[PDB]
């Protein structure tokens, strides 16, 4: 998945709660997500914005020829490959 | 022909750009009505093979616009035109028995039956004024 | 609840109907009505709302007045009003299957409810626009409404009366008994018919098996 | 209001109003079943 | 009693996209309120402003009524007799709905036929009426056959005895129960029917029918 | 028994199952089967 | 005394309705005149009542038809046509808003074929029942149905296995009575004044001609099926063959069911616009002597109080 | 013109008053 | 967009519309050329035995794709569009090649794809020293309205410039000049495309199956190559997306009918559109929710389905 | 004159 | 001839023209095809 | 045959192509489906109705001697659609509704029976509700003398589940499931293809005189 | 899979029919922050916008309401009573507001009664702009304050995004 | 279609000269009209 965090609390139903934008900082993550680097965990239970899901294909894409026509690289991302 | 020229001012109330709500767009003048009705009597008198085609042309404009007295008065007038002394008679009596009364301006045209409603209207040969 | 002041019901088990009746020297009032099957609306608003007939029978004037009316939060409201020319009659009252006169209604749709109740989403009587996919349950007004005496076979009123006329006419026919007490009535009536009625039928159900 | 002849928030509600018929979202009558 | 219409203008769907922009309504709003002015000063009169006759006033009428001049004149444009009941002094009767074959009789047959000589064309000719509005239609028809000084008196004989008769209110507003031709006839597309028979609101907000309309593609961006 | 991808509907191009396509030509032919004895 | 007041307020505000509706019909002193019906149709509406059945019939077999007769630049069965039209007009496009049709207008119309051969009363009086509607100012047939003495007959004895229909036989039981309601005539003006009583001498003829026929005692339950006022005769129509799902049928087959309902029968879309707009007009009609009965029963009220 | 009556004698009566109307007609 | 009649000139709300959409300005700015300053080069999406594919993606600020067929055995080019904006790069780009042009495949008669259809022809022509359009009768409609979408769109320069394909071709009558012009080469496709006949045979043994789908367009035509799975739609079907309904002849249900005539192509059918990127037939069967109405309105009964994007394409 | 038509036809007893 | 919504009947092609031969048409088969299955009795049949 | 006198020849052909194409037509079975086992149909040419009979036997514990035998009866109608609405209301969903009446032993059908409304869709049939016709026990007594109206019951769907199960035993151990459901609906396909092709002859001898 | 079949589920609600431009999810604009705390001037907002859509036009083809009932909002307001207390209201009390203050005609308390039958839900819903001239016309619930115990709308929720009432200020309103 | 009749930034080799001279306030003589008295 591809997700967002935002610094200030905005809440499911309503943005009005008892803790600060300074404290919900680092109950939400988004200090924790500017601090990590590529190989770290991220909590789960804390909200996310923007979460869409990258496609997916059968065939592996590793070592896979870059040199391919573009159409035929499109038919092969799409996971209808020609032939 | 009248009957051409009464769709095509229909055409032109549809496609009209103002288009006020079609109780008032669509309902021609009563007097309009009763001179197009007149020059296709004054058509019938001379073949009144054209009357099935008045016929036609007045069962739509019956459905479209108001039937008025005047209007009434025009289709008496290209009945008679065309002959039909029976059904013209009828169609007045109706109107009398509707209690409505006959146009004078029908009437007029009815005993000229040589100057066709547009030329009377228009200020073309006034000595039978 | 209570009765209206002078008013005689009539209900027996399996008829899904009843009737409360009160003749005064002059005039006589019959309020009519036939629980729906379905589920009905609770009282309390949070379904087929019950709906009934009054016929107001005046001797004096020649005329009976047929209204078409329905209790809403024990209150009422009345659809339509229509005449007929003799005086009450038991073939005139739809109370056994039979419909009452035919081929007359004239109501001028003194009401625009069906109109309100639109507006906030309510499904009403009509569920499916084809006429025939719903006659499949002939002779019953309230799943069948294309030949349904109380919504007017479907048919909706050319005119609507101008309010002023409207309210003046609801008032009148108050004066006769027809008011928010009789329909609070005929309403905890219809509920109590609907579950008593129920009950008899599921017992005879399980005593099958 | 010289060229145009109104204020901003003045035809944003008159675009409200104008499109008011068509901006209605009621519900609609749900479940409706497949058939072919 | 607000009767139903039998017409089918119908507002568009919230189910299917909007389509064929040939022809597409919209709502059409004047500048100012026009209903409160008099009839032939309205918008769809417009066109006739030149035409429209010059305007006499009580005091002008009041003045001539005492002190008459020899080759001005008033004309009563009055139709039903049983509505008119008295006489504005110095006047002639000449009916509205004759006006077009009295104008066209010649000077011998014009007396014959009505009793009083017909004007000269150079003449002063006032025009007097109900409320003005068969007044302004003789005054038309004067002014086609080139008559130089035609005036028309707005405020009629109502405002001379106090009446308050009303002229004609022959108003072509269709009756409910006719079916205008666009519903009715078979004359172009389909989807063309559909389109000019759309309205979007209540039709009765004098809608504007515009034709080719293209997608604003730079504020879609 | 004719196979889908060798009949008319392929060529012209017509869904093999489905609502007709009111608009196309095929349906907007018109038809009169009782007068071909007549007319050839 | 409270009575009193309000009894004649209601007959004042009544008279006012009705002063107000006459008013709106005008049109400079001369009242709304009734919309007038195609070629040779005369219309006939009872009193009070919320239809009008309007009645044509063909001397000739087709060749009497409007079409067939312009050509302008054996002698077959005659004809009878007779539409039923009642006061149901409705909106579906109101219930569900995914329809795109605005008015849906309903009527009846039979067919019977007289002598000048199945079709005669003799034999089995086959006739036919073609329901139609009309939206946005369309004639589309509803269902076509081929009824018949042999129908009603075995709907008596034998719908099931061997006393048919508990139900239609009850419904015939029953029957209700006959109201005999004033007649006003809205005919064509053309046969305005010829002849008065013509749809009485063609439904006496039929009548008379079938009762007195074979099946001639199942001839009542022949009349209710074909009562096109009643709910037992639609119910009764419906126990018959309901005809076949005209979309379902042929395309050639419905464009000559068309051709043959519009051009040669005679009934056509001038006539189907005609009924919509009878039906509007009889309805502001009825209106008037709505109004005239509340006024009545208001009045009445106010004088025994 | 339907109407029902109670007596067998006052039907008959009635009806041949019916008859000299439609045959004199 | 249309005339100015005095209706057009005396509603406020056309007023209203004028100001709010485009603010204190009353004119939209319109589509302007793109500047030389960011123009791409045409890039090579296919090499194949038989043919060979070279295109520009965002040609237009309509954003609309520019294609070229190479037939590779005869030498032949053909563009699909003539929708780019600098006409004189392919030019030079045939040129280098040593082609020879021969034909402009219209799949319809919209601005963004016409918009430039004069200056390639003489470009290449003037190279080649005739060059035809292959494009369908039924958007003379389109052709004769082009002037007022240049007006609307600010491409003034194109505006009074006659279209070639108006230019009395073999199916119109000749002019008879004194004794003291014709484009033969041009042909026009026909409504009925058959899977069968209606096609045009680019050379060594491949046919070019033209498909008509109208609904974005009255005569719409799509490309088909049923030898490398290729499928030129063009206005009719992208990635995520359909052609619009929002124009002047333009319905849905015959767009949805259009869709449908799709139904038996291969699901490796890669679709070039007219705009936007490159996507696969599969991937739209799956994934496009347009068609995913289009199919589940037509299950549970729709009679008259109707689909169509009214909100920008591409 | 409709009011008494209505009488005639009796819908006003 | 009782056509169901959803169901369709697949029939054969005649040739190879398509129901449209795009290629051409000759003399006679051009000539049914102007000469085509109409109701004589709503018909004008017209030459010069 | 010739246009002069008979105008409608397009129409009388077109009936009898149609008739020729409805015969020759390859997809027609002459034979009815064979109805299942200890069923007796009978219907009435030209009407929409067909009805099936079968006596039947049921079982017993405790041995109560002489199980009274039952006689379960069938009444299907032919469901009807209007084509007036048809190209803008969505099709009509095809079903197969039918009533199943069973009574305990030449008494007729609505006076002392259960019938049990059910209706076939595409897949599985789903029972509505059960309608009572007689004086019943209630384990007192109740009596549905309404034939038209009375109380068709809550509907089973919603009805309460102790009587549901008694209620899906009570038809399972009488047979009616799925497979006789799809029967049903066949046959009705065969009876209305009859009746189609009766129509078409009626007609084609009514459009000719 | 040379020919993928599209996704197409046996039962639709007809609410997944409702047309979108670009045929995706339209967008939620939050509203306008004078919603952020149930004060008296923003406690009427559903009377107000129930008053208006029950007095306006009606049905596609625009069904004029011939009683306006926008002249008893002015009196409502007065009063203090909101479309909450409204629903809250029961049969004796909404006769004496009926007949004591609001003098409702009767053709009018019958043109109301279908939304007060009903507890329709009146709560503000958010529709892709500030203006949100939308309220919930799911029937009421009394477990959620007669407001439909679907998203959002629990007990004491006025407008859809802000915030649950704060009935002990509101004791303030008089 | 009807056709419409063709109705009419600037370079610095151009002359740079006035394109036509205008007279707005000796067409409309306007009478001083001001808000404050
Ligand atoms: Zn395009
Ligand atoms: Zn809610």
């Amino acid at each position: 998945v591809s997700g967002r965090v935002y610094r200030r609390f905005y809440g499911d139903r309503n943005r009005v709660s008892a803790h600060s934008t300074m404290r919900w900082q680092h109950i939400g993550g988004w200090k924790l997500l500017k601090r990590i680097r590529r190989g770290s965990l991220f909590p789960h239970n804390v909200p996310l914005y923007a979460v869409t899901k990258h496609a997916q294909i059968d065939f592996p894409n590793t070592l896979l020829d870059t040199k391919h026509s573009t159409v035929e690289q499109t038919a092969m991302q799409y996971n209808d490959p020609m032939s | 022909l009248p009957h051409v020229i009464y769709e095509d001012f229909m055409k032109s109330c549809t496609f009209a750009s103002l288009q006020n709500p079609p109780e008032e767009q669509f309902a021609l003048p009563s007097v309009l009505l009763r001179t197009l009705l007149c020059m296709a009597a004054y058509h019938c008198t001379l073949d009144a093979d054209y009357f099935t085609t008045c016929q036609m042309l007045f069962g739509r404009m019956e459905q479209q616009q108001q039937t008025t007295p005047e209007v009434l008065s025009a289709w008496v007038y290209c009945c008679t035109a065309s002959g039909r002394v029976d059904e013209a008679l009828t169609y007045a009596k109706y109107m009398a028995d509707c209690s409505a009364p006959f146009d004078v301006t029908v009437f007029s045209l009815m005993q000229h039956p040589s100057l066709n409603p547009i030329e009377v209207e228009d200020g073309s040969v006034p000595h039978s004024a | 609840a209570h009765l209206p002041f002078n008013f005689d019901v009539c209900y027996e088990l399996g008829s899904r109907e009843f009737t409360l009746f009160s003749s005064v020297g002059s005039t006589s009032v019959l309020v009519f009505c036939n629980v729906s099957s379905r589920r009905l609306r609770s009282v309390k608003g949070g379904r087929s709302p019950v709906v009934f007939s009054a016929f107001v029978s005046m001797p004096t004037s020649g005329l009976t007045i047929e209204a078409l009316c329905c209790s809403s939060l024990g209150l009422l409201v009345v659809d339509g009003v229509s005449f007929h020319q003799g005086p009450l009659t038991e073939s005139m009252i739809p109370q056994d299957a039979h419909p009452g006169p035919e081929g007359h209604y004239q109501g001028p749709l003194l009401n625009q409810r069906s109109l309100a109740e639109m507006v906030v989403n309510t499904r009403g009587c009509i569920t499916s626009v084809d006429p025939f996919r719903q006659q499949e349950s002939f002779f019953d007004g309230h799943v069948n409404p294309w030949n349904a005496r109380s919504l007017r076979f479907g048919h909706v009123p050319v005119h609507t009366a101008k309010p002023g006329f409207s309210d003046a006419l609801c008032h009148f026919l108050e004066v006769f008994g027809v008011n928010d007490e009789l329909a609070f009535f005929v309403e905890d009536f219809a509920h109590l018919v609907h579950r008593e009625e129920e009950t008899a039928w599921t017992n005879v159900l399980k005593t099958m098996m | 209001m010289t060229v145009h002849g109104t204020s901003l928030p003045s035809t944003y509600r008159m675009h409200k109003d104008i499109n008011k018929a068509q901006r209605n979202d009621r519900k609609l009558s749900g479940n409706r079943f497949k058939v072919l | 009693a607000d009767r139903r219409t039998r017409h089918h203008m119908m507002v568009d769907g919230q189910i299917n996209p909007r389509e064929w922009f040939n022809w597409h309504p919209k709502e059409y709003q004047p500048w100012y309120f026009d209903r409160h002015k008099f009839l032939y000063e309205q918008r769809q009169y417009a066109q006739f402003h030149h035409l429209l006759c010059h305007q006499v006033y009580l005091k002008d009428m009041l003045h001539l009524m005492r002190y008459p001049e020899p080759y001005t004149h008033i004309i009563d444009c009055r139709t039903s007799t049983q509505k008119m009941h008295r006489w504005v002094p110095h006047s002639l009767w000449l009916p509205r709905d004759e006006v077009e074959y009295a104008l066209q009789l010649s000077a011998d047959e014009f007396l014959d036929m009505y009793g009083f000589r017909k004007p000269d064309k150079s003449d002063d000719v006032i025009l007097l009426s109900h409320n003005g509005i068969y007044s302004e239609q003789a005054g038309w028809e004067w002014k086609k056959q080139f008559f130089q000084h035609v005036y028309n008196y707005r405020g009629g004989t109502n405002e001379l005895f106090g009446e308050s008769y009303s002229d004609m209110n022959v108003s072509d507003v269709l009756s409910p129960w006719k079916g205008p031709f666009p519903q009715s006839g078979v004359f172009v597309d389909k989807w063309s029917k559909r389109k000019v028979l759309t309205r979007t609101g209540p039709f009765d907000r004098q809608y504007e029918m515009q034709d080719f309309a293209l997608p604003d593609l730079e504020l879609e961006k | 028994p004719i196979a889908y991808e060798d009949s008319f509907e392929y060529e012209e191009y017509i869904p093999a199952g489905g609502s007709p396509l009111a608009h196309h030509w095929t349906e907007m032919t018109p038809s009169f089967s009782y007068l071909e004895d007549e007319f050839f | 005394v409270s009575l009193r007041t309000i009894a004649e307020s209601l007959g004042a505000a009544a008279a006012a309705e009705l002063r107000a509706e006459v008013e709106r019909d005008t049109r400079d002193g001369v009242a709304a005149i009734p919309p007038l019906p195609p070629l040779g149709w005369r219309v006939r509406h009872p009193s009070g009542s919320n239809y009008f059945v309007m009645t044509r019939t063909l001397k000739n077999g087709v060749q009497s038809a409007e079409l067939n007769n312009r050509r302008y630049r054996l002698s077959r069965a005659d004809v009878h046509l007779t539409v039923f039209a009642p006061f149901r007009v409705y909106d579906p496009s109101l219930h569900d808003p995914t329809v795109d049709i605005c008015e849906w207008s309903s009527f009846d119309l039979v067919v019977q074929k007289t002598v000048p051969l199945s079709c005669t009363p003799q034999d089995g009086a086959l006739s036919m029942y073609v329901c139609l509607a009309s939206v946005n100012s369309e004639m589309r047939i509803r269902s076509i149905q081929l009824l018949s003495m042999k129908e009603a007959q075995a709907l008596v004895e034998h719908a099931c296995f061997g006393n048919g229909e508990p139900l239609f036989l009850e419904l015939l039981r029953r029957r209700g009575r006959r109201r005999p309601l004033v007649e006003r005539r809205f005919d064509d003006p053309r046969l305005r004044y010829e002849e008065v009583a013509q749809p009485q001498q063609v439904a006496d003829e039929a009548a008379v001609a079938c009762s007195s026929s074979c099946y001639g005692p199942y001839y009542p339950a022949f009349e209710m099926l074909m009562d096109s006022c009643g709910s037992a005769g639609e119910y009764s129509r419906a126990l018959c063959y309901g005809g076949p799902y005209v979309s379902e049928l042929s395309r050639e087959l419905c464009d000559a069911l068309l051709d043959y309902i519009k051009g040669d029968l005679g009934v056509s879309d001038q006539l189907c616009e005609y009924v919509c707009q009878m039906q509007f007009f009889l309805e502001q009609e009825e209106y008037m002597t709505w109004l005239g009965q509340v006024q009545h029963v208001a009045n009445a009220v106010s004088r025994t109080a | 013109q339907q109407v029902v009556y109670r007596s067998i004698r006052d039907c008959r009566e009635r009806a041949f008053h019916l008859i000299q109307e439609l045959v004199s007609s | 967009s249309y005339t100015p009649n005095l209706t057009s000139l005396t509603n406020q709300v056309n007023r209203s519309e004028r100001l709010r959409k485009w603010g204190s300005v009353g004119v939209p700015p319109g589509f302007p050329r793109i500047p030389r300053l960011e123009a791409k080069g045409i890039a090579i999406l296919h090499e194949s035995p038989k043919v060979i594919l070279a295109g520009r993606s965002r040609c237009n600020n309509f954003d609309s794709n520019q294609y070229m067929l190479i037939n590779k055995a005869t030498k032949r080019c053909l563009l699909v569009d003539a929708s780019d904006d600098w006409p004189d790069d392919w030019a030079a780009f045939i040129g280098a090649s040593d082609l020879t042009l021969t034909h402009v495949f219209l799949t319809h008669c919209h601005i963004d794809n016409i918009i430039n259809l004069n200056a390639f022809l003489t470009i290449c022509g003037s190279r080649q020293k005739e060059i035809g359009v292959m494009w369908c009768p039924a958007e003379e409609c389109w052709v004769q309205n082009f002037k007022r979408s240049c007006e609307r769109y600010g491409r003034f320069e194109e505006m009074h410039q006659v279209l070639p394909m108006m230019c009395r071709s073999l199916y119109t009558p000749q002019h008879l000049v004194d004794p003291v012009h014709l484009r033969r080469n041009d042909v026009l496709l026909s409504a009925a495309t058959n899977r069968a006949t209606s096609f045009i045979d680019f050379g060594n043994g491949v046919l070019l199956y033209y498909i008509f789908s109208p609904g974005h367009s009255p005569g719409h035509m799509m490309l088909h190559i049923p030898t490398e799975r290729i499928l030129f739609s063009g206005d009719l079907l992208f990635f995520n997306k359909v052609g619009r309904v929002d124009l002047p002849w333009a319905t849905g249900v015959r767009l949805a009918e259009s869709l449908r005539l799709l139904e038996a192509l291969p699901d490796n059918t890669v679709v070039v559109p007219g705009h936007g990127r490159m996507t696969t037939l599969g991937r739209e069967r799956r994934e496009n929710e347009a068609l995913q109405q289009c199919y589940q309105r037509q299950e549970i009964g729709k009679q008259e389905v109707s689909v169509g994007f009214n909100e920008g394409y591409l | 004159d409709k009011i008494e038509k209505w009488k005639a036809e009796g819908l006003l007893p | 001839a009782r056509r169901k919504w959803g169901q369709k009947t697949w029939s054969p092609t005649a040739t190879n023209g398509g129901a449209a031969p795009a290629n051409g048409v000759s003399a006679q088969e051009a000539l049914q095809i102007a000469y085509r299955p109409m109701p004589p009795s709503q018909t004008v049949e017209y030459e010069e | 045959l010739p246009p002069s006198d008979f105008p409608e020849n397009a129409l009388l052909k077109c009936i009898e192509k149609e008739i020729e194409d409805e015969a020759l037509r390859l997809d027609k079975e002459e034979c009815p489906p064979p109805p299942p086992t200890g069923w007796e149909m009978y219907h009435a040419p030209g009407t929409s109705v067909f009805y099936g009979r079968r006596w039947w036997l049921p079982a017993t514990a405790s041995a109560e001697t002489r199980a009274t035998p039952e006689r379960h009866t069938i009444r299907v109608q032919l469901t009807k659609r209007d084509p007036s609405l048809d190209p803008e209301c969505d099709v009509r969903g095809e079903h197969f509704p039918f009533s199943f009446f069973v009574q305990r032993a030449e008494l007729g059908l609505y006076d002392q029976s259960i019938e049990v409304r059910a209706d076939f869709v595409d897949g599985e049939l789903l029972v509505d509700n059960v309608v009572f016709h007689g004086t019943f026990k209630t384990g007192e007594e109740v009596r549905y003398n309404n034939i038209f109206n009375g109380y068709p019951g809550p509907n089973l769907d919603e009805a309460e589940e102790e009587v549901l199960d008694g209620l899906q035993a009570w038809l399972a151990e009488r047979c009616v499931d799925d497979q006789f459901g799809e029967f049903v609906g066949q046959y009705s396909v065969w009876v209305e293809q009859q009746e189609y092709e009766m129509w078409l002859k009626r007609l084609r001898d009514f459009v000719a005189a | 899979c040379k020919v993928s079949k599209v996704p197409t589920r046996s039962v639709i609600p007809a609410d997944a029919l409702r047309y979108h431009p670009r045929y995706s999810v339209p967008r939620k604009m939050v509203l306008s922050n004078t919603f952020n705390v149930v004060g008296e001037n923003n406690r009427y907002t559903s009377l107000k916008l129930i008053l208006e859509k029950l007095s306006g036009h009606v049905g596609r083809r625009q069904y004029k309401m011939l009683c306006n009932l926008e002249k008893h909002y002015d009196k409502l307001k007065d009063e203090g009573i909101d479309w909450h207390e409204l629903k809250w209201l029961s049969r004796e009390e909404l006769i004496v507001l009926f007949d004591k203050v609001l003098h409702l005609t009767r053709t009018e308390r019958a043109a109301l009664l279908p939304a007060i039958e009903a507890k329709v839900c009146g709560v503000l819903r958010q529709t892709d702009s500030r203006h949100s001239t939308v309220v919930c016309m799911n029937r009421g619930n009394a477990n959620h304050g007669w407001r439909c115990g679907r998203n959002g709308h629990t007990n004491d929720v006025y407008f859809e995004g802000k915030a649950k009432a704060n009935t002990a200020a509101l004791q303030l309103c008089r | 279609v009807n056709p419409d009749t063709s109705p009419m930034h600037w370079h610095y080799n151009l002359p740079q000269g006035m394109e036509r001279p205008h007279s707005v306030n000796r067409t409309f003589a306007a009478p001083f009209q001001s808000n404050h008295s």
